[PDB]
């Protein structure tokens, strides 16, 4: 929509599930897209269109955006995932992005 | 005398009559009767008829 | 090995249980389905 | 073809499915019904002209 | 070998597919243009094919979905088989003509 | 598959007989090609396959 809230931190040990969480008004009524940007690395597009994954994402992440919230599921979160994940979705041909979430990978 | 009135009621049973009889038309068809249609054809050629 | 016992009771289904009838979107239309 | 014969079938069951093994054709060509519905059906007089 | 034609034996194959809307895995050789918006052009999305102007669409379509289809079953939205991008079909532009 | 050649017609849509009712049936919806051809070289043997 207009504001996307995204939770500061998700805390998580390896092998768990992390469970980040983007929320906005009727976010369910538009496509959600998830990137995930790495300390001094260019963004990554992890999930497009609400619940796809480009070529090369791992098959542990998945998506979903009902209601008005999109949520991103990292189960069995690695090492590696360690990241900070965004949020965005488009508004009248101009792109909108959440605030960010910190994975930390325990 | 109330020919009018008679005449409404017979050109209604008329025409109901004849509808009744455009029944037993193969109108093309080999036969006039659904039943027998699919009696005697498969699916295939049934479904034209 | 036989180890599991069943109960059972009985409960209304209300609306529930309509799915998509094929893979065309569709939108602002009443669709009559037979399936 | 000239000298044609005609021969009469009556008063029996026809189990039109065994034709296939009489012959080796590939199919009938039917007029007015199908093949596979012959077996479904009860006719007067059956002639086989050969 | 001695048997007649319809008693010897016969190798079948059965192909099966679907023509109904849906994503599609399986084509013909045929070779794909780039995509034009915003001009009146022929079109040919995976088969299906029409005239019309094709712009941006917000429609949302599911994953499963690859066809937007209106009141008179005709196509009006298409999902792009190579970006994914949902595309709404809008016909030319037309008008009667008095003299 | 194989079948014999009298048998082919009942590779089709809205069939019936032992092969379509028995072994092998097609929709009457079918959408789909049906290709078959004699194999009476690869199939056939002196004493009978
Ligand atoms: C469809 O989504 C838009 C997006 O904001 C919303 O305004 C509209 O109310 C939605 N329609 C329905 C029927 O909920």
């Amino acid at each position: 929509p207009s504001a996307l809230t995204q939770p500061p931190s998700v805390s998580v040990s390896p092998g768990q599930t992390a469970s980040i969480t983007c929320s906005g008004d009727k976010l369910g009524n538009k496509y959600a897209y998830w990137y995930q940007q790495k300390p001094g690395q260019s963004p990554v597009l992890v999930i497009f269109q609400d619940t796809m994954r480009p070529s090369g994402i791992p098959e542990r992440f998945s998506a979903s955006n009902s209601g008005n919230t999109a949520t991103l599921t990292i189960s069995g979160t690695q090492s590696i995932d360690e990241a900070d994940y965004y949020c965005q979705a488009w508004d009248s041909n101009t792109a909108v992005f959440g605030g960010g979430t910190k994975l930390t990978v325990l | 005398a109330l020919g009018k009135l008679q005449d409404v009621v017979n050109h209604n049973a008329q025409a109901l009559n004849t509808l009744v009889k455009q029944l037993s038309s193969k109108f093309g068809a080999i036969s006039s009767v659904l039943n027998d249609i699919l009696s005697r054809l498969d699916k295939v050629e049934a479904e034209v008829q | 090995v036989n180890l599991i016992t069943r109960t059972q009771s009985y409960t209304n289904s209300f609306t529930r249980g309509v799915y998509y009838p094929d893979k065309v979107f569709r939108s602002s239309v009443l669709h009559s389905t037979q399936d | 073809v000239y000298a044609w014969n005609r021969k009469r079938i009556s008063n029996c069951v026809a189990d039109y499915s065994v034709l296939y093994n009489f012959a080796p054709f590939f199919a009938f060509k039917c007029y007015g019904v199908s093949p596979t519905k012959l077996n479904d059906l009860c006719f007067t007089n059956v002639y086989a002209d050969s | 070998p001695t048997y007649g034609v319809g008693h010897q034996p016969y190798r079948v194959v059965v192909l099966s597919f679907e023509l109904l809307h849906a994503p599609a895995t399986v084509c013909g050789p045929k070779k794909s243009t780039n995509l034009v918006k915003n001009k009146c052009v022929n079109f040919n999305f995976n088969g299906l094919t029409g005239t019309g102007v094709l712009t941006e669409s917000n429609k949302k379509f599911l994953p499963f979905q690859q066809f937007g289809r209106d009141i008179a079953d005709t196509t009006d939205a298409v999902r792009d088989p190579q970006t994914l991008e949902i595309l709404d079909i809008t016909p030319c532009s037309f008008g009667g003509v008095s003299v | 598959f194989v079948i014999r050649g009298n048998e082919v017609s009942q590779i089709a849509p809205g069939q019936t007989g032992n092969i379509a009712d028995y072994n092998y049936k097609l929709p009457d919806d079918f959408t789909g090609c049906v290709i078959a051809w004699n194999s009476n070289k690869l199939d056939s043997k002196v004493g009978g396959n």
